């Protein structure tokens, strides 16, 4: 019995957020009973992405082709890796938010503008302090279980410091009074 | 037997399932038994 | 063996006349509602 | 057919992604015409979904230009009844190659909101069948006429659900779980001959 | 209420009387149009205002297409950014019970009673919504879907059983909801007419600033709460 | 508060709720609308029976 | 006569956009299951039928109100007072109300922080076929844009 | 069959004594309020028309003594 | 190598000062900070230990006052 092949295959995460069908061509190396053509006749197999996989289900295909003196092949399909998406990094039923901030703006009542998966414009204030170890809870959104499509995960909102790097001594010698007083 | 067992089991309600398996064709019929078997089970027990 | 003698021919029996017994409510259905159109048109006209 | 029946044939309108932003007058002409309003869905046609959509045309002919241009944005799809639904939908849409219908059939809606083959103006089913396969594929569950009664459903369930129903009674005989119905859901969601096994982590 | 109670001027005629501005009466047509449009919901209310120390805090509720879900409250202080409020518990329910104060304005104040500002806004927002949230007769239909929507055949409340009081429900989970005559103490709702019978005035007394209008002929309802922000246990003193 | 050039002074009394008071300044208006009532930061405790 | 029935079963065959469902398909239900099992009172049981009978991508529109409460957004981010003139606009029985005349003052906050006007009074407002107008009297303080 | 529509015409035919009307003219009835050009989502509203046709001055005079008391005020 | 962490907070952090990084062998010395520290940066002192290397660790306050903070403003956003 051969092993069966596993290939990696890339998902968007509205892909996975929206549960999209998939088109995926395969090998073609499975002899025919007329010993003329290595081409199986079913070209494109017909899937159904369910909405919320984890990163790496494996779909099988047992019993495929059926050709073989004593060998079964079978075909995972479904390596599930995840694009290298800009806003969201996700996690096992739950999304990380990385958002960049000025130091004079991270102290506020924060402005969030979260464009999630759904084309959604998130609006999420920050009104406790702001750790550089710090992250927040945003419950009822993120990609949906896979058994429950219709209740969501978690947002959690990372945060990027970037120190000002070009003060001129009068705002250090008050900021003097704007942080050690 | 089994078969009176099967009958006492679903009887009207696989028979109303495989009625509207009948008269709508999705593209998975598989998918459509099991879906309208999990909406019987939650409208005869609540 | 038992399910291809036993539960599943009156299975497709009692498919057969559940969408029997779905098309003639559908049939009195649309002869309701050709007397009510009919009615309609000969009442809102005269 | 019969006496005591009636026939509503049904015909799909797709609205294509150049004109989907003059949607209100082209559905001011189809109300006005006399083709009724079933259900309007507004679908973003995905490239992997326009293929298993035509597989009757695309399957056997190369064109992947209209493939990329169903995607290029909104579709709006629309179920229509009215007396002679095939006929008057033909007539009033006219043919296809709106280069050509601009000069032939001047009132036509391909003379007026089209531009060339690939950038259509509009779609409509030829036959019933596939008018009936295009709604099936496109619409949720609803139901088209013909019922087919009789031995007609019973050989589509004898010939595509029975054998897989006999293979899940079979092995829910032994043993007796109980409350069945969620072993028969779970033997139906894992043992699916049209859908392939699936292993969450 | 929606915007279009907003259109209509109708939380002064109401006789509350503390009321809204032009100025939040056009912020809030535009900035809720905006939340309508961002976040996907159903119906979009401007649910009220807090009454404040430095700033002023406006309040308004999204809903999905269940009508019982729990909401996604949104604060706003200048009456255009609007900010998603996270959801209640009850662990953030009794944690506020210890603070007795003034709600004050800027989120990021801090009681030394520690505790949050946001949190003592969305607990209070939570308590508000489960005591004192009001549905008349017949404006939701409890769907057998499992969903509760918005019943569009309602006929609004005919003026014999205004008076009973059997004929308001709360707009929470439980003709399927709690009506009136079970809430503790009795007669803790200021039963009220406007001028004629063209509008049927509620005021809670559990929370003093909550409004409720109807008008008992056409499908106009809704609830403001313009107040203090304080349940008072000082109502059966009052009574 | 966004076109400040024409604005008005709000007062507004916490001590007692519904209570305003008002500019331009030139004239003034006083006004009250609410339950009659004392604000306490408090419960309200009961008098005292006498001793 | 076969038109008006064709007509009357696409009223009937149509689909709600809150439920899903058609009116002919739950009405064959209701009747399908009166005839499976018969009561004696069956005008009465007509609520319980239909209530058990409901038991068994698509992009989102954006509005023409998407697209005006986008440009409404800058007017809530040298002029006279419009707000007493609007409250003596209204003894008359004459002019937009508050909400109206208060976007028209919003725009007239905007045009006068983009120009440099000495006088920017509101002139008035003409009524058009498909889109009114809004007249603002300007006076440059220099004489250019 | 024609035998199942007459065996279903008289079972629809058939009137309730607590009632005095039956299911034929209570669904033709409610097809008639139906049949107007109502919008196209009458799947929800299809009870409450049936409560409607089977449905089918003194609450009101405090507004005409407000209106009484109210006329002086410019008068 | 060799090398350890100071907590450093933050109103020592953007403000140009002296801090005391004692080595452990022979009781020096007083380095002043020159620039203004980021989350990830070091600076390098000369010896043995294999190279002394300093990593500074920001502490955040807790506790606000709105003069406090709008003076921070035009302190930071400025």
């Amino acid at each position: 019995q051969d092993p069966p092949i596993e290939r990696d295959l890339y998902l968007s995460l509205e892909d996975l957020f929206f549960g999209c069908t998939k088109k995926i061509k395969i090998s073609r190396r499975v002899l025919n009973e007329d010993r003329y053509s290595s081409t199986i006749k079913d070209k494109i197999l017909t899937i159904d992405v369910r909405p919320g996989w984890r990163q790496g289900t494996r779909i099988t295909f047992e019993k495929e082709g059926d050709q073989g003196p004593n060998i079964i092949p079978a075909d995972i399909i479904f390596i599930v890796k995840e694009k290298l998406h800009p806003r969201f990094r996700r996690e096992h039923d739950n999304l990380f938010f990385v958002y960049p901030i000025p130091l004079g703006k991270a102290l506020t009542c924060c402005t969030v503008e979260v464009k999630t998966l759904d084309d959604r414009l998130l609006n999420i204030p920050i009104n406790d302090i702001v750790h550089p170890k710090y992250f927040k809870i945003v419950p009822g959104e993120g990609m949906p279980l896979p058994e429950n499509p219709s209740k969501k995960g978690d947002l959690f909102i990372f945060f990027d410091i970037q120190f000002p790097t070009r003060l001129t001594p009068q705002k250090k010698q008050m900021l003097r009074q704007a942080l050690l007083t | 037997m089994d078969t009176a067992y099967l009958k006492n089991c679903f009887g009207t309600g696989l028979t109303q399932a495989l009625a509207e398996v009948a008269r709508v064709r999705p593209s998975d019929p598989i998918e459509y038994l099991a879906h309208w078997l999990y909406h019987y089970r939650s409208i005869t027990v609540a | 063996r038992d399910i291809e003698v036993g539960f599943l021919p009156w299975l497709m029996n009692e498919v057969e006349k559940s969408m029997e017994h779905s098309m003639v409510g559908r049939t009195v259905l649309d002869m309701l509602i050709r007397d009510v159109v009919e009615r309609r048109i000969n009442d809102y006209e005269h | 057919m019969p006496l005591p029946q009636i026939y509503v044939e049904k015909t799909l309108a797709l609205i294509k992604p150049d004109v989907v932003d003059k949607e209100e007058e082209i559905q001011d002409i189809i109300l006005g015409s006399g083709f009724t309003i079933i259900q309007r869905r507004k679908l973003h046609l995905s490239p992997e979904h326009c293929s298993n959509f035509y597989v009757e045309q695309y399957g056997k002919m190369f064109f992947p230009n209209l493939t990329a241009y169903m995607s290029s944005g909104p579709l709006v799809a629309m179920i229509l009844a009215r007396h002679k639904a095939i006929s008057y939908w033909k007539e009033l849409m006219g043919p296809s190659n709106s280069l050509v219908a601009k000069e032939t059939h001047p009132d036509s809606l391909r003379a007026i909101y089209g531009t060339d083959e690939l950038r259509n103006a509009l779609h409509g089913s030829n036959d019933f069948a596939a008018s009936e396969r295009e709604i099936r594929f496109m619409f949720p569950a609803v139901i088209i006429e013909p019922i087919p009664i009789g031995q007609a459903a019973k050989d589509y369930i004898n010939l595509y659900v029975a054998p897989t129903l006999l293979q899940g009674l079979t092995e829910l005989c032994k043993e007796k779980p109980p409350d069945p119905y969620l072993w028969l859901a779970d033997w139906l969601m894992k043992n699916n001959p049209n859908k392939p096994k699936l292993c969450h982590f | 209420m929606d915007a279009d109670s907003l259109l209509l001027s109708l939380e002064l005629a109401s006789g509350s009387g503390q009321g809204l501005s032009p100025d939040r009466r056009a912020s809030l047509l535009t900035s809720l149009m905006l939340v309508k449009r961002d976040y996907r919901f159903a119906r979009v209310l401007f649910w009220g205002r807090i009454l404040g120390l430095v700033a002023d805090y406006y309040i308004a509720q999204g809903l999905s297409e269940d009508q019982l879900a729990p909401r996604k409250t949104l604060y706003s202080l200048n009456c255009t950014e609007w900010s998603l409020l996270p959801p209640a518990t009850e662990e953030m329910a009794m944690q506020i019970s210890v603070v007795s104060g003034r709600f004050m304005g800027d989120p990021s104040h801090e009681y030394e009673h520690q505790i949050k500002e946001e949190t003592r806004l969305v607990s209070i927002i939570d308590q508000i919504d489960k005591a004192v949230a009001i549905i008349p007769r017949g404006a939701l239909f409890k769907t057998p879907f499992g969903v509760t929507h918005v019943n569009r055949t309602f006929e609004g409340l005919p003026l014999s059983e205004v008076r009973k009081l059997s004929s308001y429900f709360h707009f929470r989970e439980a003709d399927f909801l709690d009506s009136l005559e079970y809430d503790i103490p009795r007669g803790s709702w200021s039963i009220q007419m406007e001028r004629g019978n063209a509008l049927v005035v509620l005021r809670s007394l559990l929370w003093p600033g909550l409004t409720f209008y109807h008008a008992p002929r056409t499908k106009n309802y809704g609830y403001i709460y313009v107040g203090t922000g304080e349940k008072n246990m000082d109502l059966p003193f009052m009574l | 508060n966004l076109i400040p050039q024409y604005a008005i002074a709000v007062l507004r009394s916490n001590l007692w709720p519904g209570a305003y008071a008002f500019s331009n300044g030139k004239k003034f208006e006083n006004f009250y609308i609410g339950w009659g009532h004392k604000y306490c930061v408090e419960n309200y405790t009961p008098p005292s029976p006498p001793p | 006569l076969e038109v008006a029935i064709q007509n009357a079963k696409a009223y009937l065959l149509s689909t709600s956009s809150k439920s899903g469902l058609n009116l002919y398909d739950h009405l064959s239900k209701v009747l399908t299951k009166i005839l499976d099992e018969r009561p004696a009172d069956a005008v009465d049981i007509i609520e319980n039928i239909s209530q058990d009978v409901k038991m068994a991508h698509n992009e989102y529109e954006m509005l023409p109100a998407y697209e005006i409460a986008e440009t409404q957004k800058a007017l809530f981010l040298s002029l006279p007072n419009v707000m007493e003139s609007a409250y003596y606009f209204e003894q008359a029985g004459v002019g937009l109300g508050t909400d109206e005349t208060y976007r028209v003052f919003l725009a007239l906050k905007q045009l006068t922080d983009t120009h440099p006007i000495q006088r920017c009074r509101f002139w008035g407002k003409i009524l058009g076929l498909e889109m009114n107008y809004i007249v603002a009297e300007v006076e440059f303080r220099d004489g250019e844009d």
